[PDB]
């Protein structure tokens, strides 16, 4: 309503009847949600993680895999710093041009 | 569809030590404290049941922060 700029593309839409509805959750709620089912995930009682400690799980996970539990919780520590690093890494690769970044302002510019 | 309709708030252990480093992890349940010796209970409903190779996970060395008993025999 109260601007200097005319090269705008949405207020051109708006005022000529295209306009994009906000959705009926907004996306702090969904945060929300992804956020509860994490901790009820990793906090006691695990609910999202069939009822176990989160470590104890990625130790059978590991282990149906075909790997032997004697080196399991001998390595629990470099597990653990591995998994951090593998969180980094995926934290840290969005700066780049990813693909699911692509995905993205695929939709978005769709 | 299964569903409970009553609670009840008990002590558990994911595991436990109980021999010269072995390691024993419920199948699909908890280990519950009663007078000084452990036992399994199942996960969706509470009745304790004596110690048996046919609930148990062996290991060949336990977890550091599983609980230890030398007690417990099997």
């Amino acid at each position: 309503t109260g601007g200097s700029e005319i090269r705008d593309l949405l207020c051109v839409q708006s005022f000529n009847g295209i306009k994009v509805l906000p959705p009926i959750l907004s996306e702090s709620q969904i945060s929300g949600y992804t956020t509860a089912a994490t901790v009820a995930a990793m906090f006691p009682p695990w609910s999202a993680a069939a009822g176990i400690p989160f470590s104890l799980n990625v130790q059978y996970r590991i282990n149906g895999l075909g790997v032997t539990m004697d080196v399991l919780n001998k390595n629990q520590k470099l597990i653990a710093t591995a998994f951090n690093n593998a969180l980094l890494s995926i934290q840290n690769g969005f700066s780049a041009t990813n693909s699911a970044l692509a995905k993205i302002q695929s939709v978005v510019n769709s | 569809s299964y569903k409970p309709i009553s609670f009840k708030t008990v002590l558990v252990s994911p595991g436990l030590c109980i021999s010269g480093d072995v390691g024993i992890a419920p199948k699909q349940g908890y280990f519950i404290k009663h007078n000084d010796h452990w036992m399994f209970t199942g996960s969706s409903y509470y009745y304790p049941e004596p110690i048996s190779d046919k609930n148990v996970v062996f290991m060949n060395t336990c977890s550091v922060n599983f609980t230890k008993a030398p007690l417990v025999y099997l």
